[PDB]
Parts: structure tokens; C-alpha cells; sequence
């Protein structure tokens, strides 16, 4: 599963 | 990692404080996180690893600003303050798996229109005695107490100050001590306010 | 948003015995999103566990946890002195990064019942210059917490004008002590000769009255 750090870096990405 | 933050600040509504937060010594996500006096804790935003961008509570956007160079400090700005935004301030570092690890030791953030004004200390008079000082009219907190510099501590209780409608604190602080010491020991209350840089010691006495 | 309610307010368990702490989360949550703090008076928060009962590095054994949906529980085994404090839980997304804590459940050590010691101070000399008396009444060393502190001034019994507060349960005797406040101008304080604070405590067979002639 996911990290939330990941799900968080990927938000950034995209925002 | 470590996290250690600036002092304690007092503020006028209206004005805005900046508040500091620094890794003693990889860089993290950081938040910040606040807590009123007996509240509970809320969240206030988050900043990423570069410092290149934040994301920011609903309740905060268009008042706060959190700002990182790379290897800087990390600065949380509240602006347009008023007395409900008097809280203990946190930094806090994320872990890979979201919860906050590591944590700052606080800044305390008083608002209010009140100016700093050092306590007034009155004593409250004496097989067990209870006796005390109560520690009037001051702002903002903290106050420390003592007792005979330190050598008094079985039986002590400084209560939590309250905020009167003054908008001054005050407390009280107590102590039990043997009936019979009354005439072979002499007992002082220490206050000190670092704020107002003031100390009053008090001689509390039968009357 | 997420909308996170914890129960009870305050749990009073003895140490040995077994807590367990709810938080309810306002819409279906996998508890990856969901962890638990505990807070001491003075100190930062401290984490804990995740959702699903994943501990921290140092965090005991007799820590743990369970839920899914919106229902959530932390559970503490065998109590030791240490693990009494405050407890919140807090979820967390990404998209919007959103972070919420739930309003907290105090853990108290439960003991016997202890009646409070009852103390009146009247206002110093010192203090009446200035115009404002101040009287104090301290209950002292009680178990539990809540307790009823009535102020009389003449026989009137007074509203409006007191103040309380508690200290925090003491370490090695798990007893709580109060103070309550009145306060009243130099000329009100001057008008009225008996001062009398009136305690009830589940400790006290009958309530407890300490109370000063003024001027005596």
C-alpha cells in the first residue's frame, strides 16, 4: 500500500 | 531530528506574529498545529519538504503563511489576529506513514488588549496549616511560583491562573505544612514573571 | 471534511484495569487515515498507533487498536501510571490535504473516595488598600474531582462574583485540589461582617462550612 507521503508528493505534483 | 522554536510573543488584535521553527541536526513535510488554553489541539497547514508549497486549513486561508531557502528555518505567520487566536503554537514533523513524530516544544501566543503588567502578591494566612499566596492582576501568563526557593515542594499546589474580566490572570498557590512548624520555620512565596521581568517574594505569616 | 467525535469525555479507570477510547468518524474511513495521540499536561502531543493497531517504534505492547467504517478504539491492557492522560485521535488526506483531531478523552486515575480539607483566607490588609478584597476557599486533597463550593456573605448566598479552578490529579495520590475565588469591592467587602464558603464532596456525610467573622 501507498505511504501518505506519497499520496501527499503526488498531490503537489499535480496542484 | 529535534524541533525547537521562538519564544513567546504577546500581541495587540489586529497585528500579525511570525513564529519560528528550526531542526536542531533529510528534510519532511511540516505542520503546524495550535491549542487554546484547555482546548483541544487544531490543525493549521502544512508545508512540503522543499518549502516550495503549502496547503493551509480552511479556517486559516487568507491569514496564515508558512515559508522555508531549503535549509532555513520554517516561519508560520498569522495575521489579523484576535484574542481567539491565543493557543500554544506547535511545529510538528510528518512521518512517511502521516502521523506527526517529532514535535516542537510550543510557542505561546497571547492577543489581547492588555499590556504586560507584573503580578501583585498577597498572602494568604495560616495539626495541619494550609497557607498560601495569591497572585493578582497580571499579564500575559506565565507566572512561576516557588517556595522557599525550591526547598518547600511536598504538599504544594499552584492552581492554573484564570482570566479575569479584566483580561488579567490570576492564581493562587498553596501549601500544607505541620501546625507545629509555624513558629521554627519562616515561609516565602517566589513569584516570578519573565514577561513583565518582575519577582516578588512573600512572607506569609500567621496573622 | 472528515469530522471526527471521541467517548467518553473522561474515563476514570484504576491502574491494572483495562480502557478503551472511541472515536467515530463522520463518514467511512480505512484506518491508514486515523491516528492516536497522547498528551501530558505541559508537553506536546505523542504518537502513538494508526487505525489499525500499527504502533510507533517504543510504544508498549499493551497498546492496541481495531475498526473500520467509522468506528475506531483504542485500547490500553493493564494501565500504568504513565499511560494517564489525555488521548485524541486525528485522520488526514491528501487531496485536499486535510488533517482533523477529535476533542480529546481525558483518562483519570479512579481511587477511593477522599473528602476534601477546607480552608478560608480572608483578604489581606494589603490587598483591601487597593480596593478589591479577595477571598479564598481551598479544598484540599479530594477524590473525585467534582464538588459543589457555595460562597455566603451574611447568610446571602452569592452568584456572579467567584471564580474556581483545579489542579491537576497529583501524581502519587491521585487526589485533586480547588480553589474557589470571591471577589468583591473594598466597599461591598466592608458593608458585611461573616464570610462563609459551604463544600458538598461525595466525601462528606454532611457539607463542610469554613468561614471568618470579618474583623476578627
Amino acid at each position: 500500500l501507498d505511504s501518505f507521503k506519497e499520496e501527499l508528493d503526488k498531490y503537489f505534483k499535480n496542484h | 531530528v529535534q524541533l525547537v522554536q521562538s519564544g513567546a510573543e504577546v500581541k495587540k488584535p489586529g497585528a500579525s506574529v511570525k513564529v519560528s521553527c528550526q531542526t536542531s541536526g533529510t528534510s519532511y513535510y511540516m505542520h503546524w498545529v495550535r491549542q487554546a488554553p484547555g482546548q483541544g489541539l487544531e490543525w493549521m497547514g502544512l508545508i512540503t519538504p522543499s518549502g516550495d508549497d503549502t496547503y493551509y486549513a480552511q479556517r486559516f486561508q487568507g491569514r496564515v503563511t508558512m515559508t522555508r531557502t531549503s535549509t532555513s528555518p520554517t516561519y508560520m505567520e498569522l495575521s489579523s489576529l484576535t484574542s481567539e487566536d491565543t493557543a500554544v503554537y506547535y511545529c510538528a514533523k510528518m512521518s512517511r506513514a502521516g502521523g506527526f513524530d517529532v514535535w516542537g516544544q510550543g510557542t505561546l501566543v497571547t492577543v489581547s488588549s492588555a499590556s504586560t503588567k507584573g503580578p501583585s502578591v498577597f498572602p494568604l494566612a495560616p495539626g495541619t496549616a494550609a497557607l498560601g499566596c495569591l497572585v493578582k492582576d497580571y499579564f500575559p501568563e506565565p507566572v512561576t511560583v516557588s517556595w522557599n526557593s525550591g526547598a518547600l515542594t511536598s504538599g504544594v499546589h499552584t492552581f492554573p491562573a484564570v482570566l479575569q474580566s479584566s483580561g488579567l490572570y490570576s492564581l493562587s498557590s498553596v501549601v500544607t505544612v505541620p501546625s507545629s512548624s509555624l513558629g521554627t520555620q519562616t515561609y516565602i512565596c517566589n513569584v516570578n514573571h519573565k514577561p513583565s521581568n518582575t519577582k516578588v517574594d512573600k512572607k506569609v505569616e500567621p496573622k | 471534511e472528515v469530522v471526527l467525535t471521541q467517548s467518553p469525555g473522561t474515563l476514570s479507570l484504576s491502574p491494572g484495569e483495562r480502557a478503551t477510547l472511541s472515536c467515530r468518524a463522520s463518514q467511512s474511513i480505512t484506518g491508514r487515515y486515523l491516528a492516536w495521540y497522547q498528551q501530558k499536561p505541559g508537553q506536546a502531543p505523542r504518537l502513538l498507533m494508526y487505525g489499525e493497531s500499527s504502533r510507533v517504534t517504543g510504544i508498549p505492547d499493551r497498546f492496541s487498536g481495531g475498526g473500520s467504517g467509522t468506528d475506531f478504539t483504542l485500547t490500553i491492557s493493564r494501565l500504568e501510571p504513565e499511560d494517564f492522560a489525555v488521548y485524541y485521535c486525528q485522520h488526514f488526506a491528501s487531496s485536499p490535504p486535510t488533517y482533523t483531531f477529535g476533542q480529546g478523552t481525558k483518562l483519570e486515575i479512579r481511587r477511593t473516595v477522599a473528602a476534601p480539607s477546607v480552608f478560608i483566607f480572608p483578604p489581606s490588609d494589603e490587598q483591601l488598600k487597593s480596593g478589591t478584597a479577595s477571598v479564598v476557599c481551598l479544598l484540599n486533597n479530594f477524590y473525585p474531582r467534582e464538588a459543589k463550593v457555595q460562597w455566603k456573605v451574611d447568610n446571602a448566598l452569592q452568584s456572579g462574583n467567584s471564580q474556581e479552578s483545579v489542579t491537576e490529579q497529583d501524581s502519587k495520590d491521585s487526589t485533586y485540589s480547588l480553589s474557589s475565588t470571591l471577589t468583591l469591592s473594598k466597599a461591598d467587602y466592608e458593608k458585611h461582617k461573616v464570610y462563609a464558603c459551604e463544600v458538598t464532596h461525595q466525601g462528606l456525610s454532611s457539607p463542610v462550612t469554613k468561614s471568618f467573622n470579618r474583623g476578627e
